[PDB]
């Protein structure tokens, strides 16, 4: 009853902003794919597909006016709400390949972690119970309408018999880091 | 020519 | 054989576990097993002609694959996944589930695959003056559902703090009935039955009784 | 630790058609709670929760912010979709592959699972149906759901369970209006 149907949904920018820390982002997503991001302290727009980059141009320095303002509509809100609590939430994560498994041929591990409130969480790969950062890449936090936010990390790895992968979650709202254990076949 | 039209995002502000 | 039966409350979250025996284990060894559950909805009436269906399987790496509609009741609670244990969670206990449960648990090494039967009973408790009280009338009081099997024990309370309700010279009980003579106004409020069985099924059902 | 908070500010553009009807909604977030609301069949920010009923006040009581705000719908919704969003999204492009697996084999004169596997494609409108030997089966059919990549590419997994002899064949069908002709992938037992 809540949800309304349209051919096509943009979000055209989201801005998130926590305190304390300072912590700012600003992203530009439209059914469902990002389109693109704006850096921070870089002051750039980046996008996540190349080509995307080829026929539009986002001014950034809307992006940081947006974040500045933001960033003012949380302080006198904190400012004004004197004392009201904050509640956290435990993400859930899943860990499935992108294309379909072929032992020796390369391939990307996706782990996508929902539920994640407040954004901002450790999302890491082990290798056999080993640390590993090998092209390791991270999405931006798309938004659910559970105003909650969901995330996915990139791992380009070979699948092989004697390689498990686990992707490791750390949370504010977990009592302890929790790993997802995958083994193919 | 070809030009990279994209319109931004505009946000509001409050007092309180 | 003779597949067991559990019986459900329409309306409320039925438990439906299935864990290997009780032996502490490596939870690596854990997390690699996959899980599939497939239901036939069935009756010893002709309900069928005279079918079974996957509704959700879980491989190892977490992701889900069932019924092209997503059923949103069943939702596993992943933890217990992480502690040896494999349980079927629905939030709205579906008056459509009655019929036959088939398990799948694939480990590595052994593997187990349970089954049983799920029966929904819709629990309610019927009174015999249906409508208001009056000033000082009698009262009958009747919780229970579709169960063939006798409650063992049978709890009244009342008011919304759930006050224990004992026998009393104007409390009478009887098997599973409840029923007072005069109703003073004082009696209003939230009255709920909790029932009891051999398997342990508990049942709580409200009922507001107003008086004049 | 102490008290931490979290702020959140979006716009919303939902074009139920093309260039006919086009809506738009602004929403702000504090603590997962919305406390100000801006719809363009209002016309006015109106406050979902009375805490925010001073800051909508604030922005009912400016006439260019209002007129502004009420712009926006044609300017920074409308001006994108038939410019940037238009060249951007429809322009690109996609093909599902399609594969076939399976989880047991055996003498497959057993019960068994076939699996079709359909990734790397840009979600929209898919018809997967299985066919044994030329007829459409729905018994025993278990589809994922849609499966977001997070990449613009999407995923999907069905499975039909295959009894039958070795000696009948079975196949995946899909249709995906990226591809003019569905393709049909075929597996011998
Ligand atoms: C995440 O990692 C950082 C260091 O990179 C650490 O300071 C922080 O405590 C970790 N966890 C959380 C929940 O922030
Ligand atoms: C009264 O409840 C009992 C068990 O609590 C149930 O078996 C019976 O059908 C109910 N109705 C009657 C006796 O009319
Ligand atoms: C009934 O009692 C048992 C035993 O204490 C308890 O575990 C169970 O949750 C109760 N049942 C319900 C449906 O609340
Ligand atoms: C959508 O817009 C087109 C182009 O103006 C128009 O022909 C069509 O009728 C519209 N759709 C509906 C459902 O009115």
């Amino acid at each position: 009853e809540d949800d309304i149907e349209a051919d096509h949904v943009g979000t055209y920018g989201i801005s998130v902003y926590q305190s304390p820390g300072d912590i700012g982002q600003y992203t530009f997503e439209f059914d469902g794919d990002e389109l693109f991001y704006v850096d921070l302290d870089k002051k750039e727009t980046v996008w996540m597909l190349p080509e995307f980059g080829q026929l539009a141009s986002f001014d950034p320095q809307g992006g940081l006016q947006n974040i500045a303002v933001v960033k003012h509509n949380l302080g006198v809100l904190t400012k004004r709400s004197n004392s009201t609590p904050a509640t956290n939430e435990a993400p859930q994560a899943t860990v499935f390949p992108k294309s379909p498994v072929l032992l020796g041929q390369p391939n990307t591990l996706i782990c996508f972690v929902d539920n994640i409130f407040p954004p901002v969480i450790n999302i890491t790969w082990l290798r056999n119970s080993k640390s590993v950062a090998d092209g390791v890449y991270e999405t931006s936090f798309f938004v659910n309408r559970d105003y909650s936010f969901h995330k996915l990390s990139y791992l380009t790895f070979i699948p092989s018999d004697d390689d498990i992968y686990d992707c490791k979650v750390e949370h504010w709202g977990l009592e302890e880091p929790v790993l997802k254990h995958w083994e193919p076949e | 020519g070809p030009v990279s039209k994209m319109r931004m995002a505009t946000p509001l502000l409050m007092q309180a | 054989k003779e597949l067991p039966v559990v019986w459900a409350q329409e309306g409320a979250p039925v438990h439906l576990p299935c864990s290997l025996k009780s032996p502490n284990l490596d939870p690596n060894f854990l997390r690699r097993g996959g899980v599939i559950w497939q239901h036939q909805p069935d009756s010893g009436q002709p309900t069928p002609i005279p079918g079974r269906y996957t509704v959700l399987s879980v491989a190892p790496g977490g992701l889900r694959s069932g019924r092209q509609p997503l059923h949103p009741h069943v939702q596993l609670e992943e933890r217990g996944l992480q502690r040896g244990d494999f349980s079927l969670w629905l939030r709205p206990a579906l008056r459509t589930d009655a019929g036959e449960y088939h398990a799948t648990v694939r480990l590595p090494n052994r593997a187990l695959s349970c089954s049983l039967r799920l029966r929904v009973g819709q629990a309610s408790m019927i009174a015999s003056p249906s409508g208001v009280l009056k000033l000082s009338d009698w009262v009958l009081l009747n919780c229970s559902f579709s169960r063939p099997d006798r409650p063992v024990s049978v709890h009244w309370f009342q008011g919304q703090n759930r006050v224990p309700v004992y026998n009393s010279p104007r409390h009478f009980l009887a098997e599973t009935f409840l029923l007072l003579p005069q109703v003073s106004p004082l009696d209003s409020g939230t009255w709920g039955c909790v029932l009891t069985y051999r398997d342990g099924f508990n049942v709580s059902i409200t009922y507001n009784l107003k008086v004049l | 630790s102490e008290r931490h908070f979290v702020y959140q500010f979006m716009g919303e553009c939902y074009f139920t058609n093309g260039t006919q009807r086009i809506r738009y909604v602004t929403r702000y977030i504090y603590n997962r709670e919305e406390y100000v609301r801006y719809d363009s069949d209002v016309g006015e920010h109106r406050a979902v929760t009375e805490l925010g009923r001073p800051d909508a006040e604030y922005w009912n009581s400016q006439p260019e912010i209002l007129e502004r705000t009420r712009a926006e719908l044609d300017t920074v919704c409308r001006h994108n979709y038939e410019g940037p969003e238009t060249h951007t999204s429809l322009r690109r492009l996609e093909q599902p592959n399609v594969v076939i697996s399976l989880s047991r084999t055996e003498a497959l004169n057993h019960h068994n699972t076939l699996v079709c596997s359909v990734t790397d494609f840009y979600p929209a409108k898919i018809k997967v149906r299985w066919f044994r030997n030329g007829q459409e089966e729905t018994v025993g059919v278990s589809s994922t759901q849609l499966i977001r990549n997070g990449d613009w590419t999407f995923q999907v997994l069905v499975m039909l369970e295959m009894t039958p002899r070795r000696g009948e064949v079975y196949t995946c069908h899909v249709e995906h209006p990226s591809l003019k002709s569905p393709i049909t992938v075929e597996w011998r037992a």
